[PDB]
């Protein structure tokens, strides 16, 4: 009796890739310093 | 003839202190070019 | 660093993506430990004293 709706697997796959591919993509950081 | 000495350094010390700065803005941005550049944040 | 005067810092190469990923596997490595039937709690507590427990 173990269950879950559909909706929840396919959601986390599509938003933990999309985040992935994002932060994948980067090859520099430039941090200003405050003011 | 040897005549038109030039005395002053300035300007060829500044005009080369031009072409260091600029060819390193355009070394800073080559990475990001092409269809397989990468992204800076 | 010499050129390229832009009153900061810059990391570039391998030191930057070794750094994003600590970064991520860390906060991961907080809520770790409340997944599942078997999974605990947690509490915070902030300056002032206020008490929330949840996981
Ligand atoms: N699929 C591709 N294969 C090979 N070269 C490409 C491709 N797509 C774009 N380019 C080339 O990459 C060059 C630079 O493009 P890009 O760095 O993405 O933006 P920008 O044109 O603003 O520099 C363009 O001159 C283009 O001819
Ligand atoms: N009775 C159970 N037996 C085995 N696995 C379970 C049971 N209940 C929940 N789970 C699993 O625990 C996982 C994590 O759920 P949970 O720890 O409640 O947090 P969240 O629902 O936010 O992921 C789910 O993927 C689910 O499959």
């Amino acid at each position: 009796g173990v269950f879950e709706p559909t909706i929840v697997k396919v959601k986390s796959l599509k938003f933990a890739t999309e985040a992935a591919i994002t932060i994948l993509r980067i090859d520099d950081l430039i941090k200003l310093h405050p003011e | 003839g040897k005549g038109a000495y030039q005395d002053r350094d300035k300007p060829a010390q500044i005009r080369f202190s031009n072409i260091s700065a600029a060819k390193a803005v355009a070394d800073a941005i080559r990475t990001s070019l092409g269809p397989k550049g990468m992204d800076k944040m | 660093e010499g050129p390229l005067s832009v009153f900061g810092d810059r990391s570039t190469g391998e030191t930057i993506r070794s750094q994003n990923v600590m970064a991520a596997a860390s906060i991961a490595n907080i809520v770790k430990s409340s997944l599942g039937p078997v999974g605990l709690d947690k509490m915070l507590v902030d300056d002032i004293g206020d008490v929330t427990i949840t996981n």
